[PDB]
């Protein structure tokens, strides 16, 4: 496999039941200002 | 709007664009992301800081890496751009960045710009840009770079997604570092991470700068 797949990256949300991309903690469950989720 | 300065440099416009040659004589400009281009630029410490460390691994590691630049420091030459990227748009296009830079010292910089999935560098762009006496002060200017085809092709793979939520969701793992050195000293003179959405809102892309601390 390649983290920097392109094809992989978007067939990870196109077709969820076959992705193949590292699982990451989404942003909106990090500890970051209100701010950074809504814009201005 | 709001922009990004260290104590040696600030950066005053950033733009990214597709622009359209309708006929020689006619061209359409769409910016899918801004800095000082609806209002005049301005720059003041009147913005909220963020933990570094809770986006390292969204950005390089080792030697050369986001954590190795921030300990090298200056402290204040690191900053985090939330874009909402506006991509309502679309032989005769191009696609482009522009920026626009000032100092009080006279200096040939580099400018790094890396783009990044999962953390992991896929691309790196580097330009030097030597120095221009205006008004009391040195500028500097990267004046339509071209738009890399890795770019160019993420944004057609995102504008090809039938639904927005999805576009968000390959947002998350797609960033970009933007490194502004000194080329003689090796010194940081502005360190940008590029977090990105894409925009919701009718009056389009829109921004928000943060400060990167250690905490
Ligand atoms: C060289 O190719 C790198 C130039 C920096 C890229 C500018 C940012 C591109 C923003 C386009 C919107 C698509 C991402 C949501």
């Amino acid at each position: 496999d390649s983290e920097t797949d392109l094809e992989a990256l978007f067939n990870a949300v196109m077709n969820p039941k076959t992705a193949n991309v590292p699982q990451t903690v989404p942003m909106r469950l990090r500890k970051l200002p209100d701010a950074f989720f809504k814009p201005p | 709007g709001r922009s990004v300065a260290s104590s040696k440099l600030w950066m005053l416009e950033f733009s990214a664009f597709l622009e359209q040659q309708q006929d020689p004589d006619t061209y359409n400009k769409h910016l899918f992301v801004h800095i000082g281009q609806s209002s005049p630029s301005y720059s003041d410490p009147y913005l909220a800081a963020v933990d570094i460390r809770q986006i390292y691994d969204k950005f390089p590691e080792k030697k050369g890496g986001l954590k190795d630049l921030f300990e090298r420091g200056p402290s204040n030459a690191f900053f985090l751009v939330k874009f909402w990227a506006d991509l309502n748009t679309n032989g005769s296009s191009f696609y482009g960045v522009s920026s626009q830079y000032e100092s009080p010292e006279n200096m040939i910089i580099t400018c790094s710009t890396k783009v990044c999935s999962f953390g992991k560098q896929v691309v790196e762009k580097v330009e030097t840009e030597y120095a221009r006496y205006e008004n009391g002060h040195y500028s500097y200017r990267i004046h339509r770079s071209p738009l890399c085809e890795y770019m160019i092709n993420f944004i057609h793979k995102l504008k090809h997604l039938p639904e927005k939520y999805m576009m968000n969701s390959v947002l998350e793992n797609f960033t970009i570092l933007q490194v502004v050195t000194n080329r003689d000293t090796q010194e940081t003179l502005l360190c940008i991470a590029y977090v990105f959405e894409v925009s919701a809102s009718e009056h389009g892309a829109q921004h928000h700068i943060f400060r990167l601390v250690k905490e």
